[PDB]
């Protein structure tokens, strides 16, 4: 449920995700890192289908970061793609994209995969 | 090091 | 920069993406998918960095359509993640990730893998 | 026929 | 070493792989799903780092199956690339690639994406 | 068909790729590198259907190269995953990973995913 | 029930 | 330099 979705999450490397997920479909927050911090902190923006399937099937979501605040800028954004699944031991199973900005010559190697899974624990 | 990654 | 972005463009199956960049590096608009119709226009959300590495290098960015709407649901989100870069032919290039909402058994098959290249008009 | 898709 | 890598290792899912490591750089073996199971028994190739670096850095691997044998043919084929972690725990960390044959309007769609860990328990 | 597949291919960073399929489902042979050069020739190994559902769907195949040789290590493997499509201009359309040995701390992004199409000469 | 997945 | 890109 969107409220189900709320709150604060971490991630296996210790990073926080803090969510806000409106009724018609929005996402909001924060995003920090080092497990912690003071600025680590990114703004994320999203979107999930306010609207499930009612057997057992999870709700999907996905959201963007960019690594740019007002002390550090990365040059880089990562997407995560996945789905929620509810009950006594909530969680967020995602992949993600991170993508570099580079010269034409880098282009081939600009773009990383990878696995997330968040619970609120 | 990446913000995305551990403590460096 | 966020003047260059701003615009419509259009993909090699082509679907048509509106966008605005605003100055704090949010992305905002609308995806529209089977050559055009009247409504089959979805909302999308995303971010970009605002003060890109310059000289030649390409600007990161990203973004998320949930498939919900007024008329249709088809209980999937899509993220696109890439680059800008500009020019006399401005491109996006990006590669994506497609997830579907599923029961436990069938999680391993969730999620769709592809690439796009955008040009503006 | 998925909306991300051609007229399929 | 590729001793290491020798041997029977199961997933999450219950598939046991079956593998002979060669000296050169070699990977030969069988894959087999539905926990065992008669013939539900594929055939598998692949190439792995002979002469891995010296501090504590993982092996680097891949492998390919095409989902025929004498009974099933799935039209479709997975490659996993990943590393080996030797000690006590010993463990293979991958992600793959499904690709199925399609027609030209399906190939938007052919490839599926995601994560296997693979241990000796 | 086997036939089919059998030669020489090039991708559009100017790659080699030379292959034998044989009747049994293998695949063998050689990639080549920074323009071609003398050794810069590492060994590849794959495995086709060998009997396509045929009317006019692509044959799925795959394939690794462990970057090790002779004369270099760079203590990494890529695979390759996609559909060969036969006409009077064959191709082979393709998404690949490649993954390098790292140290734990740094497996989160051990990595890179991208896309290739080749032509037969 | 694709040979890759679980038990169908 | 990767041998799989360019001349880099």
């Amino acid at each position: 449920a969107e409220a189900g979705i709320t709150g604060t999450w971490y991630n296996q490397l210790g990073s926080t995700f803090i969510v806000t997920a409106g009724a018609d479909g929005a996402l909001t927050g924060t995003y920090e890192s080092a497990v912690g911090n003071a600025e680590s902190r990114y703004v994320l923006t999203g979107r999930y289908d306010s609207a499930p399937a009612t057997d057992g099937s999870g709700t999907a979501l996905g959201w963007t970061v960019a690594w740019k605040n007002n002390y550090r800028n990365a040059h880089s954004a990562t997407t995560w793609s996945g789905q929620y699944v509810g009950g006594a031991e909530a969680r967020i199973n995602t992949q993600w994209l991170l993508t570099s900005g580079t010269t034409e010559a880098n282009a081939w190697k600009s773009t990383l995969v990878g696995h997330d899974t968040f619970t609120k624990v | 090091c990446h913000p995305q990654g551990p403590p460096c």
